[PDB]
């Protein structure tokens, strides 16, 4: 068993090791059982998966006897298990995507509100935790609020997802604007 | 080790005539021979490749053809702009191991010209820096080939010279030469007489300017 | 030489000893044969980055002209044949003999498309190690050719009536093997490699990348006359032989031809929770050890006595 | 199809390194293999080596292997050449240059051994002296002796390291008759050479010249009026 969790958007790699430091034939499937990526003696094979042009492995390992199933550009919908079939075995793995967004439009004033809403697959609930540049601190589930937005607010702001006891980081960037009297 | 050579070292060829390169190699070459055209200070222009293919933006005039170790090029009516270097390129061994001609000078050829002889004596401000340096100029004269014997006190000098020629003139065609000679100020304030001997196709006879130091 | 013998033997072309053997063989007759201009090989020994292993290479222009190749028993050893006609490469064959040397196999590298090989004696036939992993390759042998002709001009030619009528024997197999009632469906491949998308092989000494959709766009149990694919012909490859990457030199000649039987195919299928009534099959290809198995399939090597 | 924009001048010691590089833009640059050519001052083109951009394979010139090295970045389609152990002999303009090879992505390589595009060039030289701006001193008219109507006159620009200097008379406003010959290595190391121009004699006592000699390098920008006497 094996826990992952991936950025949207980003380049997630799932490992696959064999026992000995040959070439052999391997293939990632999902949960349903759909060809996802796999080989044929040295050449790469792509299949059905709605993950096909986004999918791609790294045969610079496979002599070593690793056979990645690297997935890039993370949608969501990616998410779930990938089983990496090889040398009758089944190295089994869950993917799990998550999405960041500030709802509204950085360029905010002191006074203002911030929204950040999470992006999940169905089933699983994550612990989502945000730290502004400043120390306010927001914890929640699916969606985080801080109702009044302080100038010390802007810049960069550092956001932990929880699950599955797993973690990922997220860096969003907010501008406050200062005023004169 | 493929050696490539160019045939004539320099042409001189009268406007709108044709003119014919050749470059030759030591060893057989198929048909993978490039010619290049190369103006002063400018980066090289391919014109022909595969032997015989003009590049593109290459007028008509230009052609190639050829194969195996001898190769011509010929541009049909020589226009202005198409005096310049041109270099043929070998390239078909393997591993790539590339070569080029040591090139042609295409120039124009016009009637003789003697030379304008004119001779410098050392500035009073460089005198000061303690070395003298003797200017001989040769202006505007062809063909480019000219000899320079600088005398001092009737004697032959060597060594402490230096010729400069410029490129071909663009509007009459002449060439110009500078000769330099240089000598601390011990050595110059020696002597009494420096001449500058010119020798040229134009001149009848050795044409001396000379100058007595004082 | 053949010797009828009477007893029951037990097979198995997925785990065949002379494949290998004849694996190792070929990639020999090929890099002596078909060099490159240069060869690129992987190397990331653990270390920090990758090291590449770079060839450059004479890459005088020849053509791979292979001599049939037959193979004897190895020192040791002998050859038994299962003479039933129509065996499946997994199981135990009653009607087995000894032989002195297998019958001479035309040793051909291609994807998708097996070419100049043998035809099955009855109907058609489609092995594989399981037929209900839809990630292993199913070798389907035919019992009449096809011919196929390809041209350096950028395309190969095959007869859409003869084709039809060799797909409509594939589905009628295949429904067979999983559903009666189940559609087959025939989509192109579904990606990856060159060599793999396309049915890529060797002509003249040229590499060929053929688009083969044409031959796969079908649906069975649910003017017009030649097929034309259009083809590639490619300086740079990726190897089969091992992972790694060659370079050829560009066609020397303006006339390359070459014409062959298509007498079998490696097909693939998509397997996943469909949970219809139909199954979709692709070319597959890319281990040669299929080739090689395609022919093997009715050998075994016996220590013997 | 691509341009190439080398980068800029290069002044090294002999034993130093260099490394200059091309920038390529306009088309696909894993399409095209690149070369690099030098040629030192007053000879031909020497090729150095060559580059498959696609592979990221190279080849160079036997006289070089060893010191040379030729690469690329397919990132900011840069080509890069590297020169180690630099001579004084290396002193030469290095010229980037490539063409095109097919579509090396579909694995079409004719593998083309012209070049037809090209670089603006790099100058580097290799030198055990050191940078300075030159001396100016006059080459006062000949209206001393010579029996004409026109007069010689220039300008004696020594002393200078590296190359080049440039030279203008009259702010740009004289060009008519004017010789600005290359320029010589002397013996010291440095370089130099004359500006010279052929003037109505009777333009002299009333029309005053002046050269403008300006070297990038010292940032040394001079000018010396040449009088008659
Ligand atoms: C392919 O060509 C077949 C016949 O060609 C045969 O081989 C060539 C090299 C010649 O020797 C010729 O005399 C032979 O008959 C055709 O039967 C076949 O239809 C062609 N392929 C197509 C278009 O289906
Ligand atoms: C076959 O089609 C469905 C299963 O296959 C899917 O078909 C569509 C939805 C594709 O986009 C992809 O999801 C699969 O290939 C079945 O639900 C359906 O009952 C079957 N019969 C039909 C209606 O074609
Ligand atoms: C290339 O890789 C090998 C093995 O990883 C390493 O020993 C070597 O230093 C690398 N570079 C050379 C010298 O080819
Ligand atoms: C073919 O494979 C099946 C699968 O078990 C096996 O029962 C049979 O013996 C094999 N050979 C025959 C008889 O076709
Ligand atoms: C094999 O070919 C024969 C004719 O040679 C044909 O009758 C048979 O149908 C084919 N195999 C099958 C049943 O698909
Ligand atoms: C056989 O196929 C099934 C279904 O894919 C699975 O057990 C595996 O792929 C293969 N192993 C067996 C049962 O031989
Ligand atoms: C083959 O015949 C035609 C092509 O000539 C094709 O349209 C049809 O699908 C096929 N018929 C069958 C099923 O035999
Ligand atoms: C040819 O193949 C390409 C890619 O392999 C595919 O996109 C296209 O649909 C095919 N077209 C033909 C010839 O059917
Ligand atoms: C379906 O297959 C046919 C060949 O029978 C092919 O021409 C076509 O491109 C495929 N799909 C379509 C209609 O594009
Ligand atoms: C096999 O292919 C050849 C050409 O390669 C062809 O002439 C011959 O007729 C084919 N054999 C059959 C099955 O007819
Ligand atoms: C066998 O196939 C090859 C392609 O590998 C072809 O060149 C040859 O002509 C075929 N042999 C026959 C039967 O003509
Ligand atoms: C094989 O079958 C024959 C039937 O005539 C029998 O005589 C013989 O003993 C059998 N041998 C085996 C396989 O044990
Ligand atoms: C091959 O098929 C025959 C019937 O045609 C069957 O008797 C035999 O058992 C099968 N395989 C063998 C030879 O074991
Ligand atoms: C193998 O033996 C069977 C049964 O004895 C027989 O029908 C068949 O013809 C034999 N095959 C051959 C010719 O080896």
């Amino acid at each position: 068993k094996k826990v992952v969790l991936g950025k949207k958007g980003d380049t997630v790699e799932l490992t696959c090791t064999a026992s000995q430091k040959k070439s052999i034939q391997f293939h990632w499937k999902n949960s349903n059982q759909i060809k996802i990526l796999g080989n044929q003696g040295s050449f790469l094979t792509k299949g059905p998966s709605k993950l096909n042009d986004r999918a791609d492995s790294r045969r610079s390992l496979w002599d070593q006897g690793n056979f990645p199933l690297i997935i890039k550009n993370l949608k969501i919908e990616d998410s779930d298990t990938y089983i990496c079939e090889v040398e009758d075995q089944k190295e089994e793995v869950q993917l799990l995507v998550f999405g960041l967004t500030a709802n509204s439009d950085t360029h905010l004033l002191q006074g203002q509100s911030l929204t950040l809403t999470l992006e999940s697959p169905p089933g699983s609930s994550p612990s989502v935790q945000c730290r502004s540049p400043r120390g306010k601190n927001i914890q929640g589930g699916k969606t985080l609020s801080v109702s009044q937005l302080e100038l010390q607010d802007s810049g960069t702001w550092t956001c932990t997802v929880l699950q599955n006891q797993k973690k990922v980081e997220f860096k969003i960037d907010i501008v406050v604007l200062a005023f004169q009297k | 080790d493929i050696v490539m050579t160019q045939s004539p070292a320099t042409l001189s060829v009268s406007p709108g005539e044709r003119a014919t390169l050749s470059c030759r190699a030591s060893e057989s070459v198929s048909s993978d021979l490039a010619w290049y055209q190369q103006k002063p200070g400018q980066a090289p222009r391919l014109l022909i490749y595969g032997a015989s293919t003009r590049a593109t933006g290459v007028p008509a005039r230009f052609s190639g053809s050829g194969s195996g170790a001898e190769f011509t090029l010929t541009i049909s009516s020589l226009q202005s702009e198409d005096f310049a270097v041109y270099y043929c390129q070998q390239y078909n061994n393997w591993p790539p191991r590339y070569t080029f001609g040591q090139g042609t000078r295409l120039e124009i050829k016009r009637t003789v010209a003697a030379p304008s002889v004119f001779i410098f004596p050392p500035s009073d401000e460089q005198l000061k820096s303690g070395t003298a340096s003797v200017v001989c100029l040769l202006n505007n004269f062809y063909p480019r080939e000219a000899k320079v014997q600088w005398k001092v006190d009737n004697a032959l000098q060597s060594g402490n010279s230096q010729e400069s020629v410029t490129e071909q003139d663009s509007k009459d065609s002449t060439y110009s030469l500078s000769s330099t000679l240089t000598l601390s100020k011990a050595d110059y304030e020696k002597h009494k007489v420096y001449a500058c001997e010119v020798t040229h196709q134009g001149l009848s006879s050795p044409v001396t300017k000379s100058f007595n130091r004082g | 030489e053949v010797v009828l013998v009477n007893v029951t033997e037990n097979f198995n072309m997925w785990k065949n000893d002379m494949v290998e053997q004849m694996h190792e063989d070929i990639i020999s007759l090929w890099d002596q044969s078909l060099k490159p201009c240069v060869k690129l090989t992987p190397l990331c020994v653990g270390a920090g980055s990758c090291n590449t292993s770079v060839i450059t290479q004479a890459c005088p222009k020849v053509s791979f002209e292979p001599i049939p190749i037959h193979y004897c028993a190895p020192a040791g050893f002998a050859i038994l044949k299962c003479n039933n006609k129509t065996f499946n490469g997994t199981g135990p064959c009653t009607n087995v003999s000894t032989v002195q040397c297998t019958h001479g196999i035309r040793p051909v590298v291609s994807t998708q498309l097996l070419l100049n090989g043998s035809l099955a004696e009855e109907e058609v036939v489609i092995r594989s190690v399981n037929f209900t992993d839809n990630a292993k390759t199913i070798i389907v042998q035919l019992n009449t050719s096809v011919e196929i002709n390809c041209t350096g001009a950028g395309h190969c030619n095959i007869s859409r009536a003869k084709w039809n009528n060799t797909l409509k024997q594939i589905a009628s197999k295949l429904r067979e093997q999983f559903g009666n009632n189940k559609t087959i469906i025939f989509k192109q491949s579904s990606g990856g490699d060159p060599e793999i998308v396309t049915h890529s092989f060797n002509c003249g000494g040229e590499f060929f990348y053929c688009n083969s959709t044409q031959l796969f766009n079908s649906t069975w149990f649910n003017g017009s006359d030649t097929i034309t694919l259009p083809c590639r012909i490619k300086q740079i490859i990726n190897m089969w032989q091992k992972v790694g990457k060659a370079m050829y030199a560009p066609p020397i000649s303006g006339q390359i031809r070459c014409s062959s039987n298509i007498t079998g195919l490696l097909l693939t299928r998509d397997g996943g929770n469909s949970n219809n009534e139909s199954e979709i099959f692709r070319p597959g290809g890319g281990d040669m050890r299929d080739n090689w198995r395609s022919e093997l399939y009715k050998y075994k090597v016996v220590k013997i006595e | 199809e691509v341009q190439l924009v080398e980068s800029g001048a290069e002044v090294k010691k002999p034993g130093s390194s260099v490394k200059v590089s091309c920038k390529a833009s306009g088309d696909t640059f894993i399409r095209y293999s690149f070369t690099w050519v030098r040629q030192a001052p007053g000879q031909g083109l020497e090729w150095m080596g060559r580059i498959i951009t696609i592979l990221d394979v190279a080849h160079y010139a036997p006289h070089l292997q060893g010191r040379v090295t030729i690469t690329a970045d397919k990132s900011t389609s840069t080509v890069y050449l590297e020169l180690r152990n630099l001579r004084s002999d290396d002193t030469a303009v290095y010229f980037c240059a490539g063409v095109y090879e097919g579509e090396a992505d579909e694995g079409e390589y004719d593998n083309n051994g012209f070049l037809k595009h090209w670089g603006q060039g790099t100058l580097v030289t290799v030198s055990s002296a050191s940078t300075k701006g030159p001396s100016v001193f006059p080459l006062a008219p000949s209206s001393k002796s010579t029996s004409g109507g026109t007069a010689a006159l220039g300008c004696l620009v020594k002393d200078y390291f590296p190359e080049p200097v440039t030279v203008s008379w009259n702010s740009g406003a004289l060009t008519s008759g004017v010789h600005t010959f290359p320029a010589v290595l002397q013996s010291s190391g440095l370089y130099s050479l004359s500006s010279v121009v052929t003037v109505p004699s009777s333009s002299l006592g009333t029309q005053t010249y002046i050269c403008n000699v300006n070297h990038k390098p010292s940032n040394t920008k001079v000018d010396k009026k040449v009088e008659p006497k």
